[PDB]
């Protein structure tokens, strides 16, 4: 069974985005009103699930080829590359990390998504896969399409991937949004701008990553994620 | 002051989570391996459950895009991380409440009791995360029982809220659904009633 | 007919790039090795073809529908609009405004283009109109992704849409590449740096254009074109 | 000094400019009405002429994916601007090589003469601009023809080419193409007997 | 056998100094007018011969006693060492360095250099060494002299060590030249301003290390060396 | 974007390559093991074969002072890394032009064939690398066979040369040199008949 | 990004705004020509009816000092925009509350259907814009009818709304003033039963 031998480092609630967050419509309604309440780290919340043994079919992290019906997708072919560290620089190794997308014209592939750009019949837009050894894990995918939102009259969602990243305990487990460098979108979202330190969006921002290109055929981008730090425990309890 | 690398932000799960999260929910065909709300194979130890709950918003409004994760010990009181779908009993589990069920379950068996830090017992409890769009960063919450008052009265974690009401927002009211044990827990994300969250 | 009564800003041949700009391999055996002749211009080179009654189709300036089998494009639906003006800031009205660009996944449409991304059955690629009264012209389209080629060993070039600007003379006539704000393939393109000035690179940017979007729908590009500008002649043979 | 707004930088017309300007010779389906390559309709007034010609880079090779503007004026010598597929003749035409036609063609009507901006007679011209992959701003260049040798001697634009020599890669040769007059004219971009080009 | 499975970071080749650089007069004549074609990497390019077999002499990396015919060479006494990585950061093991270099009064031990500063008998200028298991490398030598030469009338090599390194393939092979922190002679030599960027000029220069200096004995430079990252495969032909 | 630390820029190996890397060439004493142009004994499996050539510059002059690396495949078409001077092959070896001798020698076998990072097979090459003085960064190139004509016909790298006269400049002549079975691969770097190189 | 001039921010009416907008109403001198709260002339077309209503703060105060705009459809779904104290019909008019008058009141005809940009008929309306202290920029609203039960039910702006309770706070109730048709509105605030305030 799972073992309490770990503490993670606290978070910081003012570097991720407050609850209350008006200009983002959705989250008036939906965000508490009294304060969090504060408990000491036990067993409960220092362990976590352990993915390694999930049965991962072969294309699991290849969105090119998963959703197959005898055809390629269209739009942008891009890998999304990086590592899995925690606060102290330390690699997070078999970790599940998972990530779902619109398509090329920003039609996701969901009952209750009406805009207007077409689906793809040959783009899933789900994909998931394990941190190797080292930390690091990567995705094949074409890039997504911005879309409308009904939040403002005007307001559009600029390209964006969403990850869930499970690290080793429910303390460190975290979903955000990958957002794609130079996309001037970015700077008038309301979800984005639901951050309130500019330092903190630069770390949503993927870069273009040349050097892992495959020539003649795929861009790529980076994005590296760091969880909460983990340390061993010290002088507790005496 | 020392300071660390800076954790990467977290932003929404959005709308359409079920589609990387919850296939079968978003409606779209599965893979052969999921992560979902059956923790316990009917021939695991302990007493067999249905948990089952709704959400609200601040108006009084079903939440029908919402997200749960849950992790818990088994009847032993022992928390299983090797996650397999071949085991009798798995710690973990996910569930959602769609447009189609308002209410979302999850079967598993009642959790044993575990030691906090400085070796004193909680009471039988379920660890809840809570995701969907408007929430820009997920909600930690307890799911405790209303058949284990004595234990939850000691509780080392359910007396740190310092007012009697509040601690009542995390007792699962047992009933019974077809003839099944069930707890019907909901859980109301701002005003009156207001679930306790945590943060830890 | 057409009469000599105009002449035409001398161009200015170290703000557009030069015939030789050898990281732009295709330019070194296709540049003149002999300096240009100089020579005034005459009614030869300072009128040219007025196409007000060519007959466009209804939909030529439409790439979401002038090619169409069946459906729509995928792709970011997005409206291209500006003005052309000559270097007085005199609108050019009536003029032919061409573009030609890939798919939103970088294949063009046409024989020779073997690269692995998809065509698009609803996608052509074309478009023409003529620039309004005041100058203006507008086309809506998918954005197009970038490709690859065999420049150096991983050269992509950067999303753009070809265009060709017919104005009041053969003298002004002009065919460029309009790119897209922020993307980060533009510092590193030949093609782009074959352009030496910095300032230069810039007036090929297109700008995000909200206030032309149409909400839940589109968003807008605003690209405006300056052309040689134009004078009467005054104290000439006296 | 005094600075005006600065023109839109060149870029080069790129591979694949057939798809936006020839849309037959890219073998791609054409529109209603497509600017191309025959200037005269059979009734037009004037000596119906078959102009046609390669395209050369610097290593000698052929240059199969040029695109070429023309602009001339009528038999009268007059410029018609007014483009329109209904008139017997325009003065604005376009054609290209490709990979299956390595030769471009033209029909059209041999010019008149006109006068430049002193008042003296140019010899008899056609006015090409010529664009292409590799060529990053296009190139000006003007057609005159052999059979007007008296003409061509006295042209004040063809007298601003110092050397001789360079006037004669502007003369285009008569020549018989299924029983019609035709001059063969040959673009040298670049090396020996590279092809005199303007600028204006 | 070797076996294609790295693919190395394509060159920058606007880092590297070009080939055309007329201030280096010999570059005229030796520096071709097309382009290079550019080729995808297969086994050919992406193997190379290793060395650790080789029969290295005992005094193959020490300059100071491998010639040696009575004495020791009169100059600068130094140890010149440092560090083989790629552009990863990652170090490159058993690895060949070949060094050659003039002696202390700028004579180089060739029949053609024809230079009045006389040859030192007991001095041969050159040098071999196999990288270590971290990427070390290490020499004794003296310092060279500054020569002159046939460029320009009254140019002057500043002082330098030609430095050979094979790394993992013939992909990765570069030969260099080393020059000393400090130099006045080193912005006025166009064969180091054949190097465009004045940052690329400064990883050629070798600092002064007195931490590696043997104190009453010989000083010590240190010269780190910088070969193409190199990266698995991945996603290639599907 | 993501920038990496840069490469370590070339510099072009000087008039004096033969002292550190063709000591003999240099006319200085050699050391036990040297790295030089003998990459077949006289009993290693395969085609024994001399190449020979000269190295041109832009002016049409001999380059007395060029070293050449290569590398290739052994008959069976296998690339042998681990270099030792008593295996029967090595693939890699050196040589170079002199003042003395103005023409460069390898005692080799003829390569087999070995397949592109596709599946697709390239016709019998050497991989070769040119350094002097006067070249800032060395030129890479490929010695192909006059007569593997088919091969070389549906050779992948041969067939991304746009212009058929200059693969030509990569196709050694078999000729004879002592009766000995040769190929002649001249190399001219500047000019007329400029040799491909590539870029990789 | 194009950025445009930006628009002059609002600023709120301030207390005495019936001093600039209802003279009648601060109980100062009328000029000859009033824009006031009567539409629609005794003969105008359509069915006459009475509009009046309250509004409510955040505490359930009355707010006695509020100015209100309307702009509504003619009989025949017509806007008639041309303003004119002579027409039979102005599509535009003004009333306010004070504290003699907690009421507003509006004389006026029940408006036609209008259909949306994409051609889909929206149920009868008038749309509303409410100002007063402590309002910033004004509040945009729009009140429906009660007895429009099935137009009220595909109207695409109310499917526009999530929340079916909220949809209720925008449709005026049927009653009777002085054997006068008449529909009351009463606007609320902040709070609950808070009114749907709309932005476009
Ligand atoms: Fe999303
Ligand atoms: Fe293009
Ligand atoms: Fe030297
Ligand atoms: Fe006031």
């Amino acid at each position: 069974p799972a073992q309490d031998n770990s503490r993670f480092v606290i978070r910081d609630r003012n570097w991720h985005p407050k609850a209350l967050t008006p200009d983002y419509k959705t989250s008036i309604a939906r965000s508490p009103r009294q304060a969090l309440v504060s408990i000491p780290q036990s067993i409960s919340e220092t362990t976590g699930p352990n993915f390694s043994h999930l049965g991962f079919g072969a294309h699991d992290h290849d969105l090119l080829l998963n959703f197959n019906n005898g055809g390629l997708p269209i739009g942008e072919r891009i890998i999304v590359a990086g590592r899995v560290v925690d606060q102290y620089g330390k690699p997070v190794p078999n970790t599940l990390v998972e990530m779902w997308q619109a398509n090329a014209g920003g039609r996701e592939r969901h009952k209750n998504d009406r805009y207007l750009a077409p689906l793809d019949p040959n783009f899933g837009g789900v994909g998931r896969c394990l941190t190797d050894s080292d930390g690091y894990y990567s995705f094949r995918t074409i890039k997504p399409g911005p879309y409308p939102w009904r939040n403002g009259p005007n307001d559009w969602r600029p390209a964006h991937i969403h990850f869930g990243i499970s690290g080793p305990s429910i303390a460190t487990k975290l979903i955000t949004q990958l957002y794609f460098e130079g996309d001037p979108l970015i700077p008038m979202c309301p979800i984005v701008k639901s951050i309130a330190n500019p330092e903190a969006v630069q770390q949503l921002i993927a870069k273009l990553d040349m050097n892992n290109a495959n020539p003649m055929d795929c861009l790529a981008y980076r994005f590296d994620i760091v969880l909460r730090g983990q340390r061993k425990t010290h002088f507790e309890n005496c | 002051p020392i300071e660390l690398l800076p954790e990467t932000p977290s932003q929404t799960a959005g709308p359409y989570v079920h589609i990387g999260l919850a296939l079968e929910a978003a409606g779209n065909p599965t893979r052969d391996q999921e992560i979902w709300n059956r923790l316990a194979k009917p021939d695991a130890p302990g007493e067999h459950i249905l948990l089952l709950g709704q959400v609200y918003d601040g108006n009084g409004h079903l939440v029908r895009d919402s997200f749960l994760e849950v992790w818990q010990a088994d009847a032993n009181g022992e928390y299983q991380d090797a996650y397999n779908l071949e085991n009798a009993f798995n710690s973990f589990g996910r569930t959602a409440t769609t447009f189609d069920a308002g209410e979302w379950t999850l079967h598993t068996v009642k959790p044993g009791v575990v030691n906090n830090a400085a070796g004193v017992p909680m009471a039988p409890h379920i660890n809840i995360s809570l995701f969907a769009r408007g929430i820009n960063i997920h909600l930690h919450t307890r799911l405790y029982f209303d058949d284990e008052a004595q234990a939850n009265a000691k509780c080392p974690v359910l007396n740190l809220i310092e007012q009697p009401q509040r601690r009542e927002t995390l007792i699962a009211k047992r009933c019974e659904v077809d003839g099944k044990t069930a707890y019907r827990f909901d859980i109301r994300i701002q005003g009156e009633g207001e679930t306790v969250f945590f943060d830890f």
